[PDB]
C-alpha cells in the first residue's frame, strides 16, 4: 500500500524540524549535564524493557525530554521526574496498554509521589503545548527499510542498535536530525554486516547522499566502535538478546572508507 | 445503535 | 472560561459533555467539550492526548478545527469551531426527500478530501461515521471526533483491535487480522457513501458476525481468488456460508455507472486493492462534481 507514503515522508521531514530541540541547550542549563541526561536516558531504556514498551515510545520520550529541558531550568534531583513524566506521556501516546501511573511511582521507587508526577504531566503538555506526534529516527529507519534488496533482518536490528545509541549522547547527536541520524545508522548497519551502502533509491527518496552523511557517519561509527566502554550499557545489554539477533556483539568494520 | 468502542 | 457562555447542550460522549457556546468578547460561535480528570487516576486520558496533539497538525477546510485548549486543573475544554448539525440529523431530514446526487456527491468529495489529508498526515481516524460529520448551512462537511484516532508509521505495527463502530467497521478487522491501516477509513466511507444513497445503514449489524453475514450476503462470501488469503485470517470460519455477490444496481438503485464503479472500489475485500482517498478523489465519478447547498 505506498501510496501516501512520500506525503508522510514530506510531512515528516517537515515537521521533524519543526520538533527539533534548540542544540546546544545545555550550556545554558545550570544544574544538569549530558552526562545526568545520559544517565536519565539509559535508564528509559531500562524502564521500556521492564515492561516491554515498543522504541517508538522511548523515542518518542527522549524527543519530549530534550525539547522541555530545552527551555526549561531544572535540577537534578527533578530530572527523574520529567524523564518520568515523559515516558508516561509518550505511552499514552503510542502504546496499546500504557503502563499505569502508579507503576512509574514504583520504578523511581518512590523518588516522587503520585501527585507529583500527574502535575508534571500537565507542565510538560503546557511546554510542549500538546505538539506530541514527533517524528523519531524510528520512523525514518523503519521507512528506509522498504528500500532494502532484499530485507536482511539483522541490518535492521543492527540499525536499530546504532539509531538507539544516539539517544543516549545529546552532544554530539543534537547536531543531526532524526532522518539524518537513520540514514547514518542505515548505512553503518548495511556495511557492517552485507556491505551494501546507502542505495540510490533512498538518495532519490530523501535527497541524502553517503556525502551528505558524512559528518554524522564519523560520529556514529566512532559512536560504535566505543560502544563497549562508554558508561552506559542497558541498550548493549538489550542488543545482546536473540529478538535482535545479539547485533550488538558483532564487531563494527575498521573504516568507512569516506 | 452501537456506540464508539472504548479504551 | 470567563468569556464562554454555555448555550444547550449538543451532544455528550466519554469523558464530559458538549455545549454550543459563544464568547461574550468576539461573539464567535464555539462547542466545548469537557474531558474530566478528577486526577489521583491516571492524568489525563490516552483519549483526549491523542485528539489534541494529533488535531493540532490537521488544520484543512474539511476538519473539524479545534480552536484552543484550556487545561485547568479540574476538567479539560476542547474548543471547537461550531457547525450546524451533523449528517446523521440531516439524513434524518431527509427521510423522504432524499439526497440530491449533486450534494450527495459533494459530500463524498470532500470527506475524501479530508480523508487524504489525514492519511498524508500519517493519520487513522478509525470512526468515520454519520453522527461523526458536521456540515455547515453553506454546503460544506467536516471530519470531527478524532477521540479515535491514531498516528501511524510505514511500515504499521499491529494497533488497537477493539476499533471503529460496528456498523461501519471493514472485513480486516471483523476477521481479526495483525495489521490493519488506512483503508479501514475508506470502508466507512464508503459505508457512509452508500448511506447517503439510500438514508438507511448499508450493513447494520447486531454483532461481529452478523455484520459479517451481512457483508457477504451483500458483496459474496470472500475466497481465495478475490481476497487471497481470507482463509487464513484469526476469526474466518470454512463453515461460513457462501453466498454469491449481488448487483450493485440492486444493491444502488440510483447511482449511475460511475458512483457504482467508485464504491465497489470503495468496499474492496482486499485491503491491499482498495482503493484510496488520493486515488478516490479522482475517480470519474467526480469530473462534473459541484458545490450545492443543503435544504435547511
Ligand atoms: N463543532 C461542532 N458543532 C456542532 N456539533 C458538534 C460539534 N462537535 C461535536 N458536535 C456534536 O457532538 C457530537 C459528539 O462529539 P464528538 O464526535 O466530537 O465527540 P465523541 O465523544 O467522540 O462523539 C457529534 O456527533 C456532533 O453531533
Ligand atoms: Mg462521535
Amino acid at each position: 500500500v505506498p501510496d501516501y507514503h512520500e506525503d508522510i515522508h514530506t510531512y515528516l521531514r517537515e515537521m521533524e524540524v519543526k520538533c527539533k530541540p534548540k542544540v546546544g541547550y545545555m550550556k545554558k542549563q545550570p544544574d544538569i549535564t549530558n552526562s545526568m541526561r545520559a544517565i536519565l536516558v539509559d535508564w528509559l531504556v531500562e524502564v521500556g524493557e521492564e515492561y516491554k514498551l515498543q522504541n517508538e515510545t522511548l523515542h518518542l520520550a527522549v524527543n519530549y525530554i530534550d525539547r522541555f529541558l530545552s527551555s526549561m531550568s531544572v535540577l537534578r534531583g527533578k530530572l527523574q521526574l520529567v524523564g518520568t513524566a515523559a515516558m508516561l506521556l509518550a505511552s499514552k501516546f503510542e502504546e496499546i496498554y500504557p503502563p499505569e501511573v502508579a507503576e512509574f511511582v514504583y520504578i523511581t521507587d518512590d523518588t516522587y509521589t503520585k501527585k507529583q508526577v500527574l502535575r508534571m504531566e500537565h507542565l510538560v503538555l503546557k511546554v510542549l503545548t500538546f505538539d506530541l506526534a514527533a517524528p523519531t529516527v524510528n520512523q525514518f529507519l523503519t521507512q528506509y527499510f522498504l528500500h532494502q534488496q532484499p530485507a536482511n533482518c539483522k541490518v535492521e536490528s543492527l540499525a536499530m542498535f546504532l539509531g538507539e545509541l544516539s539517544l543516549i549522547d545529546a552532544d554530539p547527536y543534537l547536531k543531526y536530525l532524526p532522518s539524518v541520524i537513520a540514514g547514518a545508522a542505515f548505512h553503518l548497519a548495511l556495511y557492517t554486516v552485507t556491505g551494501q551502502s546507502w542505495p540510490e533509491s533512498l538518495i532519490r527518496k530523501t535527497g541524502y547522499t553517503l556525502e551528505s552523511l558524512k559528518p554524522c557517519l564519523m560520529d556514529l561509527h566512532q559512536t560504535y566502535l566505543k560502544a563497549p566502554q562508554h558508561a552506559q550499557q542497558s541498550i548493549r545489554e538489550k542488543y545482546k538478546n536473540s529478538k535482535y539477533h545479539g547485533v550488538s556483539l558483532l564487531n563494527p568494520p575498521e573504516t568507512l572508507n569516506l | 445503535h452501537h456506540a464508539s468502542p472504548r479504551k | 472560561m470567563e468569556n464562554f457562555q454555555k448555550v444547550e447542550k449538543i451532544g455528550e460522549g466519554t469523558y464530559g459533555v458538549v455545549y454550543k457556546a459563544r464568547n461574550k468578547l468576539t461573539g464567535e460561535v464555539v462547542a466545548l467539550k469537557k474531558i474530566r480528570l478528577d486526577t489521583e487516576t491516571e492524568g489525563v486520558p490516552s483519549t483526549a492526548i491523542r485528539e489534541i496533539s494529533l488535531l493540532k497538525e490537521l488544520n484543512h477546510p474539511n476538519i473539524v478545527k479545534l480552536l484552543d485548549v484550556i487545561h485547568t486543573e479540574n476538567k479539560l475544554y476542547l474548543v471547537f469551531e461550531f457547525l450546524h448539525q451533523d449528517l446523521k440529523k440531516f439524513m434524518d431530514a431527509s427521510a423522504l426527500t432524499g439526497i440530491p446526487l449533486p450534494l450527495i456527491k459533494s459530500y463524498l468529495f470532500q470527506l475524501l478530501q479530508g480523508l487524504a489529508f489525514c492519511h498524508s498526515h500519517r493519520v487513522l481516524h478509525r470512526d468515520l461515521k454519520p453522527q461523526n460529520l458536521l456540515i455547515n448551512t453553506e454546503g460544506a462537511i467536516k471530519l470531527a471526533d478524532f477521540g479515535l484516532a491514531r498516528a501511524f508509521g510505514v511500515p504499521v505495527r499491529t494497533y488497537t483491535h477493539e476499533v471503529v463502530t460496528l456498523w461501519y467497521r471493514a472485513p480486516e478487522i471483523l476477521l481479526g487480522c495483525k495489521y490493519y491501516s488506512t483503508a479501514v477509513d475508506i470502508w466507512s466511507l464508503g459505508c457512509i457513501f452508500a448511506e447517503m444513497v439510500t438514508r438507511r445503514a448499508l450493513f447494520p449489524g447486531d454483532s461481529e458476525i452478523d455484520q459479517l453475514f451481512r457483508i457477504f450476503r451483500t458483496l459474496g462470501t470472500p475466497d481465495e481468488v478475490v481476497w487471497p488469503g481470507v482463509t487464513s485470517m484469526p476469526d474466518y470460519k470454512p463453515s461460513f456460508p457462501k453466498w454469491a455477490r449481488q448487483d450493485f444496481s440492486k444493491v444502488v438503485p440510483p447511482l449511475d455507472e460511475d458512483g457504482r464503479s467508485l464504491l465497489s472500489q470503495m468496499l474492496h475485500y482486499d485491503p491491499n486493492k482498495r482503493i484510496s482517498a488520493k486515488a478516490a478523489l479522482a475517480h470519474p465519478f467526480f469530473q462534473d462534481v459541484t458545490k450545492p447547498v443543503p435544504h435547511l
